[PDB]
């Protein structure tokens, strides 16, 4: 049907500002007690893993120019290797994606 | 603030905790199977009108069980678990009707519980239950809290009472919550198959409180009586009750015995205040059974 | 309208009758403007009826100019502090007395709802009631169904 | 079309007086044609009305609507103008003294719908919330009601 | 009422929703991480699991290639399934994966998750750590620790 | 009359706080670089003998102002609320820090004062108390120490679980007032000079700069109470969220007098622990 | 009136061998006798209520 009567600004003021409806102060809020950003506890650092995504996209846009075109997963391990760092004793035999920058600090 | 338990604890804390904290249950547990050497209260012979505490019990499942006579007859499990009597109200402490009992089952956590109940807890010396239930009991029941129940308080060929939270069905239309003939398909019913047809009368402006409508359905509590207890297992607290039984698998039911005014009597060759297994009174087998039930192990039955 | 307006309770300056009276009206100014027509009723209270006012009440020091051109006026000043504003443009000679009298003749307070008609600072002599009056006691001070 | 809020960043008090207690300084600031409704943005503004500044940009880093980046730009640049401008020593004291969402101009098509917000911080720490009405202070003014009864309609 | 059931339903019915999940798989195991929803990744999670261990038996039997041959859309990974990942998990007999949540997604605000296989060769994820065992709280319960050890 | 001997102490410490505080030449500058992972490469500006590592924590974010509990400069410990004196660099030390050493020694000596300013008060005023020393006592242990004298008149009295209780609620309500622990440095003659009521602390006083080079000691304050320690003190009073002194001991050698031993274990609000482990540590605070 | 209710009425009146010489309205004893005493000191001080009004004429 149809309303039979305006509504005041007062019926509309106890509807619209009802707790119910109130945006909640989040109690989960914290700080990345080492790299000192704001985050919340059941997620990650938004900025710590931007700066990760960064480093992945990198990598995997060398992949793509090493591996030259579509359809070719490798059969073997890969290894990242850094400037200045020689193949480990472990990774011969493993694909090595050579970037061109210091490893990262974060990266272990 | 908002916080967990085991959230600041360390890598290799969580683990000595979990233990440190399951050695203390089983030792508290442990600490109450002898509630005779401890100190009891007065164990009054039964007489007619009284009444005696019930078990909370976990249902398991169902299945069949046969008769002599020929007949079918299923039944449910019911696992006693941790059954202790926690709490004790006098007869005019609740200011008339009878005196109480609070029985708690089913041992929880103690992480995931309020201070108040943990407080109460530690002063009692057992760990949390989930579910408290209290029973109105005659005073000459009356059983020291911190004693335990165990499946053998009942004993075959009674009957027994049992309530529980049904299964909750959610929101509900009508004809899945009352029964409602609803309105036929085609013949150019449009819009209208499972509606409810009219919601009252004309001449009132109102519907009348009580009108049967879509809503929630189960979830609440409600008591099935009369069922009947064939079997008994003491050493793993199983009681075999007649017929089906409100609520779903793993969920604490609350068994006490028949209140129909067929059944006042009986309650004599019962043990009265409870089963003390230290009794010692010519210690039960591990399966006790109703003078009518065709248990396993014996020859197939003949009719002549 | 009662609830409305504001109210106040009867009262006086400072309990002006009790020991002598004194007159609250202290200061009146006018305003007549010597041209305009709306200043007609006012030249002619001040030129045959203003220096009698002044005889009858010394206490009332009443200024008089001719500088606001074409709009007249009366400001009364009490001894509460209180002014209060009168209109007399196009107003006759009559209506001007009355008015200049009627502001001689009250004090300075607010013109709104008396709510009593009656004030009175002692309004009991014999003691006020309280539930005890006309009550009787009983022997010990008792109180009923007691026993000692 | 009215420019009063930017306005009062200008008022000019008196020296103070060696004596008098220091005081808290002010900022005024405003986002000017959002396009977002009023009515939305009001949740987002009464959400940060009585909290400092770090717990409110804290607050709305992790809110989902549309909005919350746009009240933490306009708290963002009145911090920074806060400090460089209106000679507040530490950036992280201050709190929302006031938050608002106001309406807009721009026309239709069905309403395209506008709005501004409007934010004043207080130098110092935040308030503490009203405290609970305890039983004592009730029964005190029960007893202050009971004791002001006259006699009604007599002398 | 959904009591007990498992599945999620997305897309457009089962088969939709078997044919998301394989495109989530052949991304997963073509990259070895992906950002995908919350509800896809833990719906897909048990397949990944379950694709490991079809993997283990090996090339030689038919029923796990015939199983990879669906579940894997680009065939170049077949062989990686069978020679780099199988391999890989030849002591684990669980968990492969790690399934971790992340800010939400700009567009529509959807509840993200990234999801990988254990030990690839990317930049490692930064997980969550828990409080160091020098802290305060922590020293107490280690010295909780040696008095109980020396009693018992 | 012990009521009056705190504000004789109160009083010179207010005049050496002053004098010290007025000697600062019309608000000279210092240079303090911020070091750690966290906002790297900062330069606070701040004022030469006024301004302290909370007013350079507040520049940077509330968060590090209600997080951080201690500061480093030139790498050793050092108040939140003690000012600075020099060009320095700085970092902040957290409870959550991967090496929380010197903040949870600090905080345990600040427990050990807390206690001591509840203790003293909390007998009648017939009997005389005298604060002995917070022996230093590694976190690990299980509980701080304080060692106290009673009078020679309670040898026939071994606290009763009560009065624990009433000890513990005292300290609760110490927390609850929320006060700070001021800081002051001083040259070692007050002690010698005027501190007369020093009866069995007459040796600690010694022990604070007789071994150092320097002939300064360090005072920390409450509020109307004073007593020395060997290291920083936490900010506020406040951070002490569960607090507890469980039983008190005593020492054999009972020549002197009665050395009584209190004994209490805390945490802060940032580390609580649930209920259960709480019960756990309080079962080995009385060892 | 209303021993044990927290709106009490006390009236409480002093006395001078077997003579009354005021009597005080309280909710608290303590306060009826202050009033009492009040009420009596007012009496011998010639300062009462009722008082012959001062004559101005
Ligand atoms: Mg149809
Ligand atoms: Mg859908
Ligand atoms: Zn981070």
């Amino acid at each position: 049907a149809a309303p039979k009567n305006r509504r005041t600004i007062e019926v509309n003021r106890c509807r619209r500002r009802n707790p119910q409806k109130l945006i909640k102060v989040k109690n989960n809020i914290d700080v990345c007690p080492e790299c000192g950003h704001l985050k919340q506890k059941h997620v990650l650092c938004a900025y710590c893993y931007e700066k990760v995504c960064k480093e992945t996209a990198e990598i995997r846009r060398q992949i793509g120019k090493q591996e030259g075109g579509p359809f070719k997963a490798p059969t073997i391990e890969t290894v990242v290797l850094y400037t200045g760092e020689t193949p480990s004793e472990q990774d011969q035999g493993k694909r090595i994606i050579e970037r061109d920058r210091k490893r990262p600090s974060w990266f272990t | 603030s908002g916080t967990w338990w085991d959230e600041h604890l360390s890598e290799e804390n969580v683990p000595f905790i979990k233990q440190l904290v399951s050695d203390e249950d089983k030792a508290q547990l442990a600490s109450k199977l002898c509630p005779l050497k401890d100190e009891p209260w007065p164990i009054h012979p039964w007489e007619p009108g009284s009444f005696r505490v019930g078990l909370i019990a976990l249902k398991l499942g169902m299945m069949p069980l046969w008769t002599k006579d020929g007949q079918k007859h299923v039944v449910t499990l019911l696992q006693v678990q941790d059954c202790h009597v926690l709490k004790y109200t006098s007869k005019e402490n609740c200011n008339g009707k009878m005196a109480t009992l609070s029985v708690g089952g089913k041992t929880v956590s103690r992480f995931r519980k309020a201070t108040s109940i943990l407080e109460f807890y530690r002063e009692l010396g057992l760990p949390p239950k989930q579910t408290v239930k209290i029973f109105n009991i005659t005073d000459n029941a009356a059983i020291k809290p911190g004693t335990p129940l165990y499946a053998a308080h009942f004993r075959p060929g009674q009957y027994v009472d049992v309530t529980a939270k049904t299964i909750g069905k959610g929101f509900q239309g009508v004809m899945k919550r009352w029964g409602f003939k609803g309105q036929p398909a085609t013949h150019g019913q449009t819009k209208t198959h499972r509606r409810p047809g009219a919601v009252a009368t004309g001449d009132i402006g109102r519907v009348w409180p009580g009108t049967k409508m879509p809503g929630k359905m189960g979830n609440i509590y409600r008591t099935e009586y009369g069922l009947k207890v064939w079997r008994i297992n003491t050493k793993h607290n199983i009681i075999y009750v007649n017929g089906s039984v409100p609520g779903h698998k793993n969920c604490l039911v609350k068994v006490k015995d028949s209140k129909l005014p067929a059944y006042k009597d009986l309650g004599k060759n019962l043990p009265f205040p409870t089963y003390f297994p230290d009794g010692d009174e010519e210690e039960l087998p591990e399966d006790l059974y109703d003078e009518n039930v065709c248990q396993p192990g014996a020859p197939s039955i003949t009719f002549a | 309208t009662a609830r409305g307006t504001p109210s106040r309770f009867l009262a006086s300056v400072l309990h002006n009758g009790l020991g002598r009276y004194v007159q609250q009206l202290q200061r009146l100014s006018f305003s007549v403007s010597r041209d305009g027509a709306s200043s007609r009723g006012a030249r002619e209270f001040v030129e045959r009826e203003v220096i009698d006012f002044a005889r009858r009440n010394p206490g009332v020091v009443i200024y008089v100019n001719s500088r606001p051109c074409c709009v007249p006026r009366v400001v009364a000043e009490y001894l509460n502090g209180a002014v209060r504003e009168e209109s007399i443009h196009c107003k006759s000679v009559e209506e001007i007395s009355t008015l200049v009298q009627k502001l001689a003749d009250q004090s300075g307070l607010d013109v709104i709802r008396i709510r009593k008609p009656f004030h009175t600072d002692n309004p009991s002599i014999q003691g006020q009631w309280h539930p005890f009056t006309n009550k009787p006691t009983t022997f010990r001070g008792l109180r009923p169904r007691e026993v000692q | 079309i009215s420019r009063k809020w930017e306005k009062k960043n200008k008022i000019v008090y008196p020296p103070q007086l060696p004596g008098e207690p220091r005081r808290p300084a002010e900022i005024y600031h405003c986002r000017r044609q959002i396009k977002y409704s009023k009515d939305k943005m009001w949740y987002l503004a009464k959400l940060i009305r009585g909290m400092s500044i770090d717990q409110a940009l804290a607050q709305l880093e992790f809110n989902d609507k549309k909005g919350a980046k746009i009240i933490k730009e306009v708290l963002l640049e009145a911090q920074d103008m806060a400090v460089r401008d209106h000679n507040v020593e530490f950036r992280s004291n201050l709190y929302i003294a006031e938050s608002t969402s106001g309406r807009g101009q721009c026309l239709k098509r069905m309403e395209k719908v506008y709005c501004h917000y409007f934010v004043k911080l207080v130098e110092g720490p935040p308030p503490p919330p009203e405290p609970p009405k305890t039983a004592v202070a009730h029964a005190k003014e029960y007893i202050q009601q009971l004791r002001s009864r006259t006699i009604v309609h007599t002398l | 009422i959904s009591h007990g059931r498992v599945f999620r339903r997305m897309g457009l019915g089962p088969e939709s929703r078997i044919h998301l999940l394989r495109n989530l798989l052949t991304g997963l195991v073509r990259h070895e991480r992906i950002e995908a929803p919350w509800a896809r990744v833990d719906e897909m999670r048990g397949y990944a699991e379950k694709l490991i261990d079809y993997g283990k038996l090996g090339d030689t039997n038919e029923r796990a290639m015939r199983m990879a041959d669906f579940w894997l859309t680009e065939k170049d990974l077949i062989p990686k399934l069978f020679q780099v990942l199988a391999p890989r998990y030849k002591d684990q007999t669980g968990g492969y994966t790690r399934m971790l949540q992340i800010p939400n997604r700009s567009l529509d605000r959807a509840k993200m998750a990234v999801i990988e296989y254990k030990g690839n060769c990317l930049p490692p994820l930064p997980l969550p750590r828990r409080d160091s065992h020098l802290t305060l709280l922590n020293q107490l319960l280690q010295g909780l620790r040696q008095d109980l050890r020396q009693s018992q | 009359s012990p009521t009056e001997l705190t504000e004789m102490r109160n009083d010179l410490f207010n005049k050496e706080k002053a004098r010290q505080l007025s000697l600062t030449p019309r608000t000279e500058k210092i240079e303090v670089k911020h070091v750690g992972k966290t906002d790297p490469g900062t330069v606070f500006v701040m004022n030469k003998n006024i301004s302290t590592p909370y007013s350079c924590a507040m520049h940077l974010s509330e968060w590090y102002c209600r997080k951080s509990i201690l500061a480093l400069v030139d790498g050793q410990p050092w108040d939140m609320y003690k000012p600075l004196t020099k060009s320095c660099e700085i970092k902040f030390l957290t409870f959550k820090d991967c090496d929380p050493g010197e903040v949870n020694k600090a905080y345990w000596r600040s427990c050990a004062m807390m206690m001591g300013c509840v203790i003293e008060r909390a007998f009648k005023d017939e009997y005389m108390v005298n604060l002995v020393r917070a022996p230093e006592v590694p976190v690990i242990s299980g509980a701080f120490c304080y060692d106290v004298v009673l009078d020679s008149k309670l040898d026939e009295w071994m606290p009763t679980k009560e009065n624990l209780r009433s000890f513990t609620k005292d300290a609760h309500a110490l927390i609850y007032k929320d006060l700070p622990f001021e800081t002051l440095e001083v040259e070692a003659k007050v002690a010698l000079e005027i501190f007369q009521h020093s009866k069995y602390k007459v040796d600690f006083i010694e022990e604070k700069a007789s071994q150092n080079p320097e002939r300064i000691v360090k005072l920390h304050r409450i509020g109307d109470f004073i007593d020395v320690s060997e290291g920083p003190l936490i900010p506020r009073t406040s951070i002490c969220f569960q607090y507890e002194v469980s039983a008190v001991h005593n020492l054999q050698p009972t020549q002197p007098s009665l050395i009584r031993r209190f004994q209490g274990v805390s945490l802060p609000v940032h580390l609580r622990a649930h209920f259960t482990i709480w019960d756990k540590l309080l079962e080995r605070s009385r060892k | 009136s209303g021993g044990t209710t927290a709106l009490p009425l006390y009236f409480v009146g002093l006395y001078c061998d077997k003579k009354l010489i005021a009597e005080g309205p309280g909710e608290t004893v303590l306060v009826a006798e202050e009033e009492a005493a009040r009420v009596a000191l007012r009496k011998l001080y010639g300062f009462t209520e009722n008082r012959r009004p001062w004559n101005y004429s």
